[PDB]
């Protein structure tokens, strides 16, 4: 089943931002020595995406508790994640995330991968826990209390049994492009390796298609599942966790614009450039170029919009004489016609 | 993920309705097709027509939209025999009111009482509160705008997408360098075909360098990538002295 | 493209009354003249009555003269069946129906081929 | 850097009509010119020759405080026989 | 050198175009829909294609001219400046003309 | 949308502490580049200091060791800690960023007793 | 093919109460709404409440204010509670499933209540 | 989808044959398999060859069969020799994609091999 | 089914009117002077052809 956990006492959390991060393939064709203009939803150039610590040390004394709360999902999510010890393991979608409806989930068990979709009961707190001992052979003994219950579910996957771990700066980044359009749930993805860092680097990489899932299924929430180095039942304070959740992730929500993306010879996208960032991004935009030589270029028109829409004709009158005919006291007979005239 | 013969599928009957909007149905089973969705329901005769792109009426409105740029083709059997009953077969719902209406495949099921007037109904019938979904009084004996009629629409996408379901068309060899007609998961065309040495993404299937011509393939068959070239031509010109100075 | 669509039909009570309307689309309904038919169940079409293209010619039958009434909206595209004091006699389909003059003379009281037939509503009086 | 020129409008307009970037009054000085509205560019009395025409006489240049700034075209250095 | 090779490009980019049918492409709709509606789109077709090839045609024509203009003064240029010693003031170059 | 706009001046005592908060509402991020600058009575306009989107910090040399730049990415400003203030600080602090285009402030007065 | 299993009719006096019941054994995919339509002989179908497992209420104006429903969210099964029941309200209840894919009814519950 | 799969045929026993998982372009891997199964049983490794170019194989395939690697065309060639009825069979290429520290190889993909003497 | 430029039994395997068609077709019903009592099989309907 599942274990209740501590509270997640609603901590502020820092910031960052992708500068010039996020960029993927957005079709199936081959293009050499190009520059395009795609009209495509994509990571705004410099925008602030909301980053999670796995480990949020209230108190340096090892007041460790996970950092991982419910966030909505328009449009898709872009996940970056920088650790190096696998702490990250899955991630569930929804709408309800419970029984009520249906759901989807992408879990690491150890070793393997599992697809699954089919209304599960998510706990409050679904995790996954690995702890190990020095005495007899105990080297990451887990703990699965993702969810409670799972019935008539379509999809199944499964895969071979193979990931190593520790059981030294080189904090390796995985990149994401959860989108759920159409039925379907594109998951553009890539890893690269980085070492001497402390949070996410500026740096350019284009990503690639890893695999569409067909779904079709309502999704308005999402979640993560961290691999929990500690147990509830005898929670360590200090150095149970793994350095104090310095390994962490950052979340943005992506949005619908036009891009200029730059193909070479060899077709790696190498350059981009949001058209609706700057002036010069539109005039390089208008211009199909990435440098533009001094001078005065005309990009787009501009024009005011109504406010609000206002009808009048004219009232001008006076009230009118309908109290003397409904509210009368007497009444005329039905032969002596009473017609009072309207005007 | 089928090889389909809709070739068989229209002599059945010689049913009534085969209203294929963008595409013919003849030189249907020849292209193929992305992926297929199968919609069902029962409709009424004088209905029948509401079940088109850029068609009025209260099931278009309410029940159930189609998009104006429609692909796909509508069928329909007579199903008096089968969902009519002596006594009136009520099963089929309705929606004759809604607040809004509806987007091309929108099935947004709401079974709140709409609020005719300005007190809130607050999901309780009575005065200017009344149910969209009504009930469907289909009879043998009913006239045949009023008796039941099973529909399908068949929905298909033409996206430049690796297509899964194609008719019983036979691959033949493959020839090279000679100006062929080339048909290729639906791509047509007319070029020469070469061995190109161009890397292609694993996920990359055509490529266009100039943004309307697709200069290279990549063959199902066999993952050789194949580079297309124009089937060459040129205008001719003659050379003349004056006509009778000579032939 | 050429309907004729029968709207108003129903199940009424002897005595009672019923308005009929004939709906054409895709055509001009003005330059056709029109008459009513009806097929009971065991019976035979027989006319119900006939409006010319402009309207001023009308037709009845005695079956049901003095009890229908005829008129027809050229502005609109529709042509109107008025039924009052109704019979479990007139329990059929009713068709409405175009066609030009048959003959010389403006009436059209004389029955003749009919070009475009509609669906039909069925019209039930029974108490 | 870079300015913008809304042609043939006056400044008491530009912030609010349109629905990407915005203006911001203390954006600049948003120089009033002829032509239209200018913003991104301070205004210098002197006179240059004309590196970038804008229109009604005056052009626009680069300097090293905006670093755009818009003057009045000079026809030239002047003379006396 | 480069407004000529502009307009072209244009051109065939004004062959991406449905110009108000369903499709941009001639075969997918020669191998979808029979002749009777099959003419109704290539008639769209054909005219949009048509007006576009019509107006770069005339922008052709326009360009042509103002070459023409330019290739007349050039050689007037060569007959009179390089030929000979002009007098003309400012036609060959400032100051005094020599050579 | 002041923008830039500075607050934290005023009267102190030699060596002492202050703080001041220019803030803007526009996305601290995007700015790429923003300074300090600061005008002494009866002298022109001299920098402070300046930050960059990617980190770099430079300082004059009557800057380093005595007070320092940051900014907290929670709530869009930058920081530069007043510490151990001298008579010769006297002047009227600006903070300037620069998108696309250039920003400016009013700026704030300092003034040191001594 | 979802089976609804109706069951709890039969024969009470003027005033009296029973508690029918409907399951739904099929798939059930996606969020579900759960309705009772009553039919009489000689006459069309009228709903009695079409619930949803959320929201939204749905009760008639013919039984306002007598009929209640109660759902089983563990066995995604509603129970039609019944009392005071009135001779004209006497007809037969038929269990409906609407389902995200398409709709479903049951094989009917006989309610005969006279004095 | 990313990788095609195809190439093989039927035989008679005691031949050899020349299966491969066919290249779909430049991909990362470090682990490249082949894998058998056969109805009524489960299904097992045939081969695997890692990045560096260690080698690791079933009991039944030792002295029989042979991987090797074509950088130039990416494509990953298995030579049997040898061959006994009991290698009839459907043949997969499962990847080494990593994907979350590896995981999601594409050996959906299957060519069938049967061996009889009919 | 006789229209130019509409596909069906008889438009295809009976009667095949040509896109550029200049004419008019007449058409009448016949229920007493060609349907029977017993049945008028003696018109033909052609259904398959290559
Ligand atoms: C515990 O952490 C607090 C910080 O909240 C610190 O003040 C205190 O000295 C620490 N005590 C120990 C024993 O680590
Ligand atoms: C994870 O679960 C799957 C079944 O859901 C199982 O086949 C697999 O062996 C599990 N992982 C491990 C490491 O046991
Ligand atoms: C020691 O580890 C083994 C794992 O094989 C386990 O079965 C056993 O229960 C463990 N013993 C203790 C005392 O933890
Ligand atoms: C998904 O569920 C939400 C409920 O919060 C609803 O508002 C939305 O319309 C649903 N979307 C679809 C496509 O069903
Ligand atoms: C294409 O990429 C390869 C390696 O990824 C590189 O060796 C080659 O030089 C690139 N092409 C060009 C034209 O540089
Ligand atoms: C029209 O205006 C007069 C006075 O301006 C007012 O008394 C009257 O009520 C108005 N009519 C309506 C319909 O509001
Ligand atoms: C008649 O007069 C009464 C009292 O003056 C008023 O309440 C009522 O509204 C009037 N009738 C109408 C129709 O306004
Ligand atoms: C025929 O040719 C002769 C010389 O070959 C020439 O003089 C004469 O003009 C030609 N005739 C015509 C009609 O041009
Ligand atoms: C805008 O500026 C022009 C400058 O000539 C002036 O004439 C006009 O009145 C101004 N409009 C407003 C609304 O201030
Ligand atoms: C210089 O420019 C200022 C505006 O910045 C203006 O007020 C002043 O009159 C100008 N002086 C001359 C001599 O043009
Ligand atoms: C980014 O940070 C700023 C302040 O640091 C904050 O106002 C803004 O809301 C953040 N962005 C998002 C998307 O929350
Ligand atoms: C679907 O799940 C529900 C409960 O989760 C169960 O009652 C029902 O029998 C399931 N349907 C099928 C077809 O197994």
């Amino acid at each position: 089943q599942c274990v209740n956990l501590t509270t997640r006492t609603q901590l502020p959390p820092a910031y960052t931002n992708s500068f010039t991060r996020g960029v993927y393939y957005p079709d199936k064709v081959f293009r050499s020595s190009v520059l395009h203009s795609t009209q495509d939803l994509f990571l705004p150039f410099f925008s602030n995406v909301t980053w999670f610590h796995a480990i949020h040390v209230s108190g340096t004394n090892g007041t460790k508790r996970f950092d991982n709360p419910v966030l909505p999902f328009n449009d898709g999510v872009y996940f970056a994640s920088t650790e190096k010890s696998n702490i990250i393991r899955g991630w569930i979608f929804g709408t309800t995330l419970d029984s009520k409806t249906q759901s989807l989930l992408i879990v690491n068990n150890a070793t393997n991968v599992v697809i699954k979709v089919c209304e599960f009961q998510f706990c409050n707190d679904p995790f996954l826990g690995v702890y190990y001992h020095k005495n007899n052979k105990s080297w990451m003994e887990s703990e699965f209390r993702v969810y409670s219950s799972a019935n008539n579910c379509t999809f199944e996957y499964v895969s071979q049994p193979f990931l190593m771990d520790l059981e030294g700066n080189f904090k390796n980044l995985r990149e994401f492009v959860f989108k759920n359009i159409d039925g379907y749930f594109k998951i553009y993805s890539k890893h690269t390796p980085i070492n001497l860092v402390r949070d996410l680097p500026q740096g350019f990489s284009a990503l690639e298609p890893l695999v569409d899932l067909p779904i079709g299924i309502n999704i308005t929430r999402f979640q993560t599942l961290l691999a929990l180095h500690r147990s509830y039942l005898t929670p360590g304070d200090s150095s149970s966790g793994w350095t104090a959740g310095a390994a962490a992730y950052y979340v943005g929500y992506l949005q619908p614009r036009t891009f200029l993306l730059k193909y070479n010879e060899n077709g790696t996208i190498t350059d981009a450039v949001d058209c609706a960032l700057d002036p010069l991004s539109e005039t390089k935009c208008t211009l199909k170029s990435f440098t533009v030589e001094k001078g005065i270029y005309q990009t787009s028109n501009f024009r005011v919009q109504p406010t609000e829409s206002i009808v009048r004709f004219p009232n001008i009158t006076n009230l009118c004489p309908f109290g003397e005919v409904f509210n009368a006291t007497r009444f005329a007979s039905v032969y002596a016609w009473n017609r009072k005239r309207i005007s | 993920n089928c090889v389909a013969d809709y070739s068989v599928l229209y002599n059945s009957a010689s049913f009534s309705t085969f209203k294929c909007y963008g595409v013919s149905p003849t030189k249907l089973n020849d292209l193929c097709f992305t992926n297929v969705y199968a919609d069902s329901f029962v409709i009424r005769g004088d209905e029948v027509r509401q079940i088109a792109p850029g068609q009025t009426g209260k099931i278009a409105d309410y029940n159930y939209k189609l998009p104006d740029d429609f692909t796909g083709c509508v069928i329909a059997w007579n199903s008096n025999n089968l969902d009519s009953k002596v006594g009136g077969n009520y099963n089929y719902l309705y929606r004759l009111f809604r607040k809004s209406n509806l987007k091309p495949f929108e099935r947004d099921i709401s079974t709140e009482i709409y609020q005719a007037g300005s007190t809130p109904c607050n999901g309780v019938e009575g005065f200017n509160c009344y149910f969209p979904l009504q009930s469907y009084g289909f009879q043998p004996t009913n006239g045949v705008g009023y008796q039941p009629y099973r529909v399908v629409v068949l929905s298909f996408e033409l996206l430049h997408a690796p297509a899964t379901v194609c008719g019983p068309k036979k691959s033949t060899n493959l020839v090279k360098n000679k100006c062929v007609n080339f048909n290729f998961n639906g791509l047509t065309g007319t070029g020469v075909l070469t061995e190109s040495n161009k890397k292609f993404l694993p996920f990359q299937q055509f490529g266009r360098d100039i943004a309307d011509t697709t200069d290279a393939v990549r063959d199902p068959q066999t993952l050789e990538i194949l580079d297309i070239t124009p089937c060459s031509f040129g205008g001719v010109s003659v050379i003349t002295p004056g006509t009778n100075t000579s032939n | 493209q050429v309907q004729l669509q029968e709207s108003g039909g129903g199940l009424v009570q002897p005595g009672g009354s019923l308005r009929l309307s004939c709906a054409a689309s895709g055509f001009t309904l003005d330059y056709y003249a029109i008459g009513w038919f009806r097929q009971a169940p065991g019976k035979e079409r027989e006319g119900v009555s006939c409006i010319s293209s402009s309207g001023g010619r009308t037709n009845y039958a005695d079956s049901v003269k003095g009890r229908f009434t005829i008129s027809r909206d050229n502005t609109k595209n529709t042509v109107y069946l008025q039924m009052n004091s109704l019979k479990p006699e007139d329990t059929a389909v009713y068709y409405c129906a175009a066609w030009e003059a048959s003959r010389w003379y403006c009436p059209l009281q004389f029955s003749a081929d009919f070009s475009s037939w509609g669906q039909g509503t069925q019209v039930t009086v029974s108490s | 850097q870079v300015a913008v020129l809304y042609q043939g409008v006056n400044c008491t307009e530009v912030p609010v009509a349109i629905h990407t970037w915005r203006v911001y009054s203390t954006g600049s000085n948003v120089f009033q010119t002829r032509a239209g509205c200018l913003i991104g560019a301070e205004h210098v009395n002197n006179s240059y020759e004309c590196d970038i025409p804008i229109g009604a006489g005056i052009c626009a240049s680069y300097q090293t405080s905006q670093s755009i700034i818009a003057y009045t075209m000079s026809l030239g250095a002047e003379n006396s026989v | 050198v480069n407004q000529n090779a502009q307009a072209l490009n244009t051109l065939v980019k004004q062959l991406s175009s449905n110009f108000g049918a369903i499709s941009s492409v001639l075969n997918d709709i020669l191998s979808r829909l029979d002749p009777p509606e099959a003419e109704v789109q290539i008639d769209r077709l054909i005219t949009g294609r048509l007006q576009s090839l019509q107006t770069y045609v005339t922008q052709q024509l326009i360009r042509a001219a103002e070459i023409r203009a330019s290739a007349n003064l050039a050689a007037t240029k060569m007959s009179e400046c390089v030929l000979g010693q002009s007098k003309r003031v400012d036609f060959c170059g400032k100051g005094y003309h020599l050579m | 949308q002041v923008q830039l706009q500075e607050s934290g001046g005023g009267l102190v005592q030699a060596g002492g502490s202050l703080r001041l908060s220019c803030a803007a509402s526009e996305s601290i991020f995007r700015m790429e580049l923003m300074e300090w600058y600061h005008q002494a009575p009866g002298k022109q306009r001299e920098l402070v200091a300046t930050i960059n989107r990617c980190g770099s910090t430079n300082y004059s040399d009557s800057v380093k060791g005595r007070f320092i730049i940051s900014s907290d990415n929670a709530k869009n400003s930058v920081y530069l800690q007043m510490n151990s203030l001298k008579d010769e600080d006297t002047a009227v602090y600006s903070c300037h960023a620069r998108t696309w285009t250039s920003y400016w402030g009013r700026g704030t007065q300092v003034t040191v007793s001594s | 093919q979802v089976q609804l299993q109706e069951s709890g009719g039969g024969l009470v006096q003027a005033g009296g109460s029973l508690r029918l019941s409907c399951a739904a054994s099929g798939s059930i995919f996606s969020p579900n709404t759960m309705g009772w339509f009553r039919q009489a002989l000689g006459k069309q179908r009228e709903m009695v409440a079409v619930i949803s497992s959320i929201a939204s209420t749905q009760y008639a104006n013919f039984v306002k204010g007598r009929f209640t429903i109660t759902r089983d969210n563990t066995k995604n099964t509603v129970h039609l509670q019944m009392n005071s029941l009135i001779p004209e309200d006497t007809a037969v209840y038929y269990c409906y499933a609407v389902d995200k894919s398409q709709d479903y009814w049951g094989q009917g519950t006989q309610v005969t209540v006279s004095s | 989808v990313q990788l095609q799969e195809s190439g093989g045929g039927l035989v008679q026993p005691g031949g050899s044959l020349r299966l491969s998982c066919v290249a779909s372009g430049s991909v990362t891997f470090n682990s490249m398999g082949w894998y058998r199964q056969a109805p009524g049983k489960q299904r097992e490794l045939v081969a695997q060859i890692t990045a560096g170019g260690d080698t690791h194989y079933a009991d039944s395939v030792k002295g029989r069969f042979t991987i090797s690697e074509h950088r130039g065309k990416n494509a990953v060639y298995l030579e049997m020799h040898s061959l006994k009825p009991e290698d009839t069979a459907v043949y997969y290429c499962h990847l080494q994609v990593p994907f979350l520290g590896g995981g999601y190889d594409y050996w959906g993909q299957g060519t069938q091999v049967t061996v009889s003497s009919g």
